[PDB]
């Protein structure tokens, strides 16, 4: 339950943002976070490493995502000057 | 292979910063790529629906196998604009055996050939384009919940930083950013269809999936409901990355603004690779008998993808003037054609889909290489226009503009009707392989009572009939704006090439002028075969079609 | 007999119920702060339409059905027919109502007689292999098939049109048929 | 090989050999035309080698090849009574188009002869083809030629008609094209004899009937569909413009030849009423419009509209009479319908460098020859005796009478109304005054080029026209092939 | 009348015409005359290859139609028990 709950709240924080790209970035982080969270308590229930497993390699891909990210935003800065994004 | 590759490829990037190379890492990806070939040609001698191999997680079938191949054939032809250079010098009196094989040129060739060009100067770019293929190929042999999220990232991850690969570009770090933010969100959608899968079925097996899905068809505790509605959040995540509708609104302006040799691959290479994956999900789910489970089939987001994917490609694209925001509408509409044939999933609809996805792959990439080669080719033209004069990072993307294209038939007549058979062949007209295959996949739906989206398709296509020809009526029915180059073309300005022989000895000195400038072999072959086959279709297309007749009898026998 | 009162209220809140979030989204989308409550504000009519679409194609699409007592695919398009002349009574134009009432009319009537496959299509439950081959080898079809579809005349006239022509004729205008003797002799 | 192959493929001769012959001798443009208009004398002389030969009273497709190499698409090419004077009109008027544009095309005079000379490749192709798929993609493979060659050769309107053109074609094939995929999915093949044989149910019948009429009614092309034919009829280039009006309107009356009367019998015979409706409304309304045209080559472009109704109700007529007079009246429209537009697009707008009918009186004051022929011409198009127009017309025109009373009548108004748009146009150019007074410069009478083409057009159309038996001796026994029903006392014979 | 080697031969030759004209060098000059017979060449030898996986094709297709109707005939086969 408290996996749909985050799950929403990094949905909105990414669609419903309008501060800046770190915080797009930080919603994503959020939204993995709660789908293993999803699958750790399930693999808890079914006695299975094998969710354990999936866990950890959706950690290790989260971080991949977030410096292609944080790398890709920084080419952005440098030549725009501003990750703020802009409402009218 | 691949692995190795990218491994060994990587080794000897690592240890130098020298730019000149680029160029000679290229040539050593096509060579490396002809291996994977070897490989997976011989790898072609069974029978099967699917062999699982190491350790259950990834699988091998006739058709996992055809399509790496044609990944790695389509990635040798791409790898081709940054393996050699756009333009050429050439004499009679360098054309014969002997004049290649054992006399050398000498010449400042520096501006002529753009030997320091940004495409000629990203040491790691064909190996971030090596990654993706691995990614591509993987997904195809994905047989595992986990694998299939590895690989769709490997894929992804390496499209952005191809997207983000020209970093003094603020077009490209722009169109970078939008897909990596984007396609994360699109991840999100493919992770959470995986985790609700293993969480419902307590498996991370799709060969566990698809016996739980056969069982549970039978004509109360543990309905399966999961399956179909888990699989179209999954399905959601993957048409964002086909750039289906509803989900198309990035492609249009990612492709814009990502320089066009680096949209060429990037708009090319992913379809290929998820549409085939999806195939054997959307044969191995289908409920042959009606049920409850079918009245919420995940593949009717498909058909809902394909309807949006027809109205929205053809009409959006009516007022285009952008050439690479056209380029991608006409992809959007392509791929509702592609849509409709694998949500209808029957022998004629998969063979329909199988020959369809193959024939937009060659054509889209003519159109491409047309394209670029266009823009290489107006070296020795000027033009006067204030709108050309005002576009942005005309480095990257020569040709932005259907305007640009005003009399292209009045400066090279054959290039422009090599242009107007691929895009005659993207309406659908004969005899030109396109129509081919947009019949192929209309007979398939009309056989299986799908009557409605036909109709939707043919009205559709004459929509979109509307704009290619306007890019048609702007090549031939005007004059040129642009005009050769009037110091490059003055007969006093000549520079001086010399001819030497086997041993460093000189031959004859000649002095050249910019009519001995042309196009480079490479790409002027490639783009003649992919016309001619579109062309002469007709008349070669036993081969072709029996190869998809085959594939389809294996997936749907025993 | 259906409820089509009951029926087209539960036909307005599906389809109103999207443009509620369609609303919604275009609150979102705003540059300027109005609040909240900005959703019945501006777009409320936005919603009403959805609203209104909605149900007046489910009434009359309905009302239909209950005028006759036959299901089949023209009351979706009488239904589709009235939902799209009430979008034009939004903008207020006679052409729009019309051009509307055709073209979702039209829409609802193609997808109902073809059976849109967006929920699947009719299982065949039968040998394909046989129908092709039934359809394809059934050359020659009984006299009786043919003339029930063609009629007779216009061409078709069969052994025994004269002889029947001759009674159906009398049983109309009641005039005996006998043709003039046309000779001298016999 | 066969002699139909022959056919085929002179043309690509002749487009390879001009491309190459700068690589070979600045040649003269004049060269070009040389070859091209050699070419088409080539088709001629093979076309007319294969009507010596043709034999009149044989069912079976004759100069067929064998095969044995069956792929998903070959091509196979076939000649019996019904296609041969399509074939035998192409070769014969393909000559005259390049020669009605010798000197009117001036730049891109190889991409002119190029697309012609393919042209006449595909437009043989269709007559020729042995299946319905094939004939589907031969009739539409014109429409790239066709555009390019409006948009680069035409008036100052060519980009709206070269739009036209392309997409009223594109979207009513598209609507034949789900008819053809119907029916190669229910007989598992297209090939005229495995297909022909084939019954179908009467409602697929009845579908299968539209789809093929959506189809063949925008490209009759009947009244209310008939704008791309303004548009592209008028700013084609001459030579195009007979080959739009001579050929290309000539293949959907064909098309029902192959796609509507041997396969679809029940749905013609019940749905006629509504093709006779269609049929007398297209001729009432396309008279009525012809006689307040403006523009002296539409005005010749929609009188077409007016006699493609008659011999599309000619074909609908299920009778001997009204089928073979419809072919003999698109046979002998192509010859007075072409013999118009040149001297309309050709002869006056050479001169004149326009089209309104306001600038031109009294030309048999200064023209002599052309005041002549452009009488000739305009019988015909009235169906005056004499003229295979008249015969076609007269056999249209029974045989629609005989199949419906009414919608004969109401076509036979013709008589009454070709004559008066015909005859107008003509009183009003060579006559009604004394010249013209906005010419400020006196005209030269028809050149020798003018003279020929006209003499031929004229001369077949008035050969034909005392002598009918030449084509109608071919036609019978293949044409009666194509009827439907039976006699009380002749049907089943013991 | 298609022979699979004769046109991948033409195929060839094509090319290698289209080659020219999109580089807009002219046709049939001498000393690049060797061209030709190597497009034509090659050609061919594609041309040979597909003659050899056509056969293969139709062996495959051959077998699999036996093997519809043999699934085919000894399914009615169990009907009439
Ligand atoms: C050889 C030793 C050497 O060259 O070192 C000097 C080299 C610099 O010498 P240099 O004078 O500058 O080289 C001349 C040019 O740079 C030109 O140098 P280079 O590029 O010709 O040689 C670099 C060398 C570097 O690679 C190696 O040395 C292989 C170890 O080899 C290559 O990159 C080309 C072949 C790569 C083989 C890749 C095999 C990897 C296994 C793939 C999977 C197999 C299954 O410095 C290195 O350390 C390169 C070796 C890499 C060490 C990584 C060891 C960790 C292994 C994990
Ligand atoms: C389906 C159709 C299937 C095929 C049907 C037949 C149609 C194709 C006919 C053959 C065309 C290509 C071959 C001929 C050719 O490349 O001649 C170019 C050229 C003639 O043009 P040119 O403009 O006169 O050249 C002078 C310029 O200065 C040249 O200046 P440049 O700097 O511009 O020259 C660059 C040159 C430099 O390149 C080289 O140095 C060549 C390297 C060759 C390596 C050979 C490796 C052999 C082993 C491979 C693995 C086993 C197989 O690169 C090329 O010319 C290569 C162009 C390749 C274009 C793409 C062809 C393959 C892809 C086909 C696309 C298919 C798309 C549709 C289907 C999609 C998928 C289903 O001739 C040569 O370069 C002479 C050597 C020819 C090859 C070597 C033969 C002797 C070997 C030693 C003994
Ligand atoms: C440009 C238009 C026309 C193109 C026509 C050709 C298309 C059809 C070709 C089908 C094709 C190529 C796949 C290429 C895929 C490219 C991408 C997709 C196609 C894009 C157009 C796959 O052949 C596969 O075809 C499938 C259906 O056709 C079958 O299923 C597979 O079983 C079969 O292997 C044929 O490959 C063939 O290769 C040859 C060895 O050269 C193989 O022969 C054997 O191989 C080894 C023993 O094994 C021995 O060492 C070798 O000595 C021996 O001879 C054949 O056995 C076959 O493998
Ligand atoms: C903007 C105009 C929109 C008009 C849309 C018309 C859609 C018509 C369906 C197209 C069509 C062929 C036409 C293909 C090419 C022509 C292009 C058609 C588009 C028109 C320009 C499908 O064709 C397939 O239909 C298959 C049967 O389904 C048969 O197999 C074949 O007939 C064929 O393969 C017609 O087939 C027809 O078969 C019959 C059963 O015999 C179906 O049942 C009929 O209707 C029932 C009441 O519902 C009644 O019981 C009864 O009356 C009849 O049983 C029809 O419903 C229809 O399907
Ligand atoms: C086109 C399909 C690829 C192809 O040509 O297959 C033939 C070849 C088949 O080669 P091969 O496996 O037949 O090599 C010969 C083997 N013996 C001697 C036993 C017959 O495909 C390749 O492996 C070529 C690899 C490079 C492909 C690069 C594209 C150019
Ligand atoms: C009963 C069924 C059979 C009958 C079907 C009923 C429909 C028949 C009418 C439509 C048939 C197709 C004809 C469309 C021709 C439109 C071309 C045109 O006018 O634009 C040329 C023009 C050429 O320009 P222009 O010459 O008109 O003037 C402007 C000059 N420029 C643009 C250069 C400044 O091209 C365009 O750019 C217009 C783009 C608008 C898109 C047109 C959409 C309609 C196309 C048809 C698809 C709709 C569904 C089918
Ligand atoms: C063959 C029929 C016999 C000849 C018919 C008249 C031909 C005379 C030629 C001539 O006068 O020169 C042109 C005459 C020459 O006139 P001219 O002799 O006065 O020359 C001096 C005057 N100028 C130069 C000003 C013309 O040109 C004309 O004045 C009018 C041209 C149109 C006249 C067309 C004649 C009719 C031709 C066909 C008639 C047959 C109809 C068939 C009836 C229907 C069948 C059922
Ligand atoms: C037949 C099936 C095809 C569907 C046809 C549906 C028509 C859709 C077109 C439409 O949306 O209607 C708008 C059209 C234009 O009307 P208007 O706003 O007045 O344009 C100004 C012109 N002076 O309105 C019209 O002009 C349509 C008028 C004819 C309607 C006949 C019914
Ligand atoms: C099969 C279709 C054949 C298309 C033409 C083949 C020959 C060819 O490429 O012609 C080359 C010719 C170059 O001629 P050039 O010296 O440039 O003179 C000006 C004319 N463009 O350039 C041309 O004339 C090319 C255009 C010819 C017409 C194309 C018709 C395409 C219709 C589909």
């Amino acid at each position: 339950n408290i996996t749909l709950i985050l799950f929403l709240i990094g949905i909105l924080g990414f669609v419903l943002n309008r501060k800046n790209i770190i915080l797009m970035l930080i919603s994503i982080e959020i939204m993995l976070l709660s789908i293993t969270f999803l699958i750790l308590l399930s693999s808890l229930n079914m006695d299975d490493i094998i969710g354990q497993t999936y866990a950890i390699y959706i950690i290790v891909v989260a971080g991949a995502e977030s410096a292609i990210g944080l790398g890709i935003l920084v080419a952005f800065y440098r030549l725009r000057g501003s990750i703020a994004i802009e409402y009218k | 292979m691949i692995m190795i590759s990218i491994l060994s490829l990587l080794l000897s990037t690592s240890v130098t910063l020298r730019r000149d190379m680029s160029i000679l890492f290229n040539r050593i990806s096509i060579i490396a790529l002809a291996y994977c070939i070897l490989h997976d040609t011989m790898s072609l001698s069974f029978i099967s629906k699917g062999i699982g191999l190491h350790g259950g997680l990834l699988h091998i079938t006739n058709l996992t196998q055809i399509f790496h191949i044609f990944i790695f054939i389509i990635s040798i032809l791409i790898l081709q604009l940054t393996s050699f250079y756009p333009r050429k010098v050439w004499i009679p009196e360098y054309s014969s055996l002997k004049d290649i094989f054992f006399n050398k040129i000498l010449y400042y060739r520096t501006k002529i050939i753009n030997k320091m060009g940004e495409h000629m100067k990203i040491i790691e770019y064909p190996l971030i384009l090596l990654f993706v293929i691995s990614g591509a190929v993987f997904l195809i042999s994905t047989n595992d919940l986990v694998s299939i999220f590895l690989s769709i990232e490997l894929q992804s991850y390496g499209l952005y930083l191809l997207s983000t690969i020209y970093r003094n570009s603020e077009l490209s770090t722009t169109g970078g950013l939008i897909y990596f933010l984007l396609g994360g969100l699109s991840s999100c959608f493919i992770l959470l269809g995986t985790s609700l899968l293993y969480v419902n079925s307590g498996t991370t097996s799709l060969d566990g999936l698809y016996i739980l899905n056969s069982i549970s068809d039978v004509n109360s505790w543990y309905k399966p409901y999961y399956l179909n509605f888990s699989l179209l959040i999954f399905s959601i995540g993957f048409l964002f990355k086909v750039s289906a509708a509803p989900f198309h609104f990035w492609s249009p302006d990612v492709y814009d603004a990502i320089p066009t040799i680096v949209t060429t691959f990037v708009a090319i290479i992913a379809k290929i690779s998820i549409f085939i994956f999806l195939l054997e999900l959307v044969y191995y789910t289908n409920s042959n008998a009606n049920s409850y489970l079918s009245e919420f089939s995940w593949t009717y987001a498909l058909l809902i993808s394909s309807l949006l994917s027809l109205i929205i490609g053809t009409v959006v694209g009516l007022t285009q003037f952008r050439i690479k925001r056209l380029l991608a509408y006409s992809t959007i509409s392509h791929v509702g054609f592609i849509l409709l044939a694998l949500s209808v999933s029957s022998i004629e609809s998969t063979q329909a889909f199988i020959f369809y996805l193959i024939q937009y792959s060659i054509s889209n990439l003519n159109a491409f290489f047309i394209l670029i080669t266009i823009g290489f080719s107006l070296y020795g033209y000027v033009t006067n226009n204030k709108e050309y004069k005002s576009l942005l990072d005309k480095n990257n993307s020569p040709i932005q503009l259907i305007s640009q294209l005003k009399g292209y038939f009045y400066i090279n007549p054959l290039l422009s009707l090599s242009l107007a058979i691929t895009i005659f062949s993207f309406v659908g007209v004969p005899p030109l392989v396109g129509f081919f295959a947009k019949q192929m996949v209309l007979s398939a739906a009309l056989d299986n009572g799908y009557i409605f989206l036909s109709l939707i398709a043919i009205i559709t296509s004459v929509i979109g009939a509307v704009y290619y020809l306007n890019v048609i009526k702007e090549i031939f029915f005007y004059s040129p704006e642009h005009e050769v180059n009037p110091v490059l073309n003055e007969s006093d300005s000549n520079f001086s090439l010399r001819i030497l022989n086997e041993k460093n000895v000189l031959i004859r000195s000649v002095l050249l002028k910019g009519r001995n400038i042309f196009i480079s072999s490479p790409f002027s072959i490639t783009i003649s075969i992919i016309t001619n086959v579109i062309l002469l279709f007709i008349f070669m297309n036993k081969e072709w079609l029996s190869m998809g007749t085959i594939l389809v009898q294996i997936l749907f026998s025993a | 007999p259906k409820d089509a009162v009951h029926l087209g209220l539960k036909g307005a809140a599906v389809v109103g119920g999207i443009g509620l979030l369609f609303a919604a989204v275009r609150t979102s989308l705003a540059r300027k702060n109005v609040g909240p409550w900005a959703i019945f504000t501006r777009n409320g009519k936005l919603a009403a339409t959805f609203a209104a679409v909605g149900g007046a194609y489910d009434f009359t699409r309905a009302a239909a059905a209950n005028l006759r007592e036959k299901e089949d695919w023209v009351n979706n398009g009488i239904g589709g027919l009235f939902a799209g002349a009430t979008m034009g009574l939004t903008t207020g134009r006679i052409p729009r109502v019309l051009g509307f009432a055709a073209l979702t009319g039209v829409v609802l009537a193609t997808a109902e007689y073809a059976g849109s496959g967006l929920r699947g299509v009719f299982k065949r439950d039968v040998d394909e292999y046989e129908r092709k081959e039934f359809l394809r080898k059934n050359r020659r079809r009984p006299i009786e098939e043919t003339l029930a579809e063609i009629g007779e005349g216009r061409g078709i006239k069969p052994p025994g049109y004269y002889e029947r022509r001759a009674q159906r004729l009398k049983e109309k205008y009641g005039v005996d048929i006998n043709p003039v003797c046309a000779d001298p002799d016999q | 090989m066969s002699l139909l192959y022959v056919l085929l493929i002179i043309p690509i001769i002749g487009i390879f050999l001009i491309s190459t012959i700068d690589s070979f001798y600045f040649f003269n443009v004049s060269y070009y035309k040389k070859i091209a208009l050699i070419t088409t004398i080539l088709n001629l002389i093979v076309s007319l080698i294969i009507y010596i030969l043709f034999d009149f009273s044989n069912n079976q497709f004759q100069f067929i090849q064998e095969n044995l190499d069956l792929s998903f698409y070959d091509i196979y090419l076939g000649v019996d009574g019904v296609s041969i004077y399509f074939v035998l009109l192409t070769t014969i008027i393909m000559p005259i188009a390049l020669v009605s544009n010798w000197n009117s095309i001036t730049n891109n005079i190889k991409s002119y002869l190029i697309i012609m000379l393919l042209l006449e490749t595909l437009l043989l192709a269709v007559f020729l083809v042995l299946d319905v798929l094939l004939f589907y993609i031969f009739f539409e493979s014109i429409l790239p030629p066709l555009f390019i060659l409006i948009g680069l050769f035409g008036s100052s309107n060519k980009v709206r008609a070269s739009f036209y053109i392309f997409l009223y074609t594109l979207l009513g094939s598209l609507f034949l094209l789900l008819s053809i995929l119907t029916m190669s999915s229910i007989v598992g093949t297209t090939y005229f004899d495995v297909l022909l044989k084939s019954s179908f149910e009467y409602t697929t019948q009845l579908f299968l009937f539209f789809g093929i009429f959506i189809a063949f009614a925008v490209k009759t092309p009947v009244w209310g569909l008939n704008s791309w034919l303004l548009r592209a009829h008028v700013e084609s280039p001459l030579g195009g413009s007979i080959v739009l009006a001579a050929i290309v309107l000539k293949l959907s009356l064909y098309g029902v030849f192959r796609l509507i009367l041997p396969i679809l019998p029940q749905a013609s015979l019940n749905l006629t009423y509504i093709v006779y409706a269609i049929g007398a409304i297209t001729v009432l309304y396309a008279s009525f419009s012809t006689l307040r045209t403006v523009d002296v080559k539409e005005l010749i472009a929609y009188s077409s509209v007016a006699h493609a109704a008659i011999y599309l109700m000619g074909v609908f007529s299920n009778t001997i009479q009204g089928l073979e007079g419809a072919i003999l009246l698109g046979l002998a429209h192509g010859f007075v319908s072409s013999g118009l537009f040149i001297c309309a697009g050709g002869i006056l707008y050479d001169r004149t460098g326009t089209r309104l009918i306001y600038f031109f009186r009294g030309l048999t004051q200064i023209m002599p020859l052309f005041s002549l022929f452009f009488f000739i011409l305009c019988l015909g198009n009235a169906g005056t005796p004499l003229t295979l127009n008249f015969v076609g017309e007269f056999m249209s025109l029974y045989g629609t009478l005989e199949r419906l009373p009414i919608a004969g009548m109401l076509a036979s108004t013709s008589i009454i109304f070709s004559a008066a748009y015909s005859i107008y146009m003509y009183n009003r150019i060579a006559f009604g005054g004394s010249v013209s007074l906005y010419f400020i410069d006196c005209f030269r009478d028809l050149t020798k080029r003018e003279f020929f083409i006209l003499f031929t057009l004229v001369s077949f159309t008035v050969i034909l026209g005392i002598y009918p038996s030449f084509v109608l001796d071919g036609l019978h026994y293949n044409i009666s092939s194509v009827v439907y029903g039976i006699e009380p006392n002749a049907s089943y014979l013991t | 009348m298609v022979n699979r080697i004769l046109f991948w031969t033409g195929f060839g030759l094509a090319v290698r015409f289209w080659q020219l004209g999109i580089e807009m060098r002219p046709f049939f000059n001498r000393k690049s005359l060797w061209a030709y017979p190597l497009f034509g060449g090659v050609g061919a030898s594609f041309g040979y290859w597909l003659q050899s996986i056509d056969e293969k094709q139709t062996k495959m297709l051959e077998e699999r139609k036996q093997a519809i109707l043999e699934k085919r005939a000894r399914r009615a086969q169990r009907q009439a028990e």
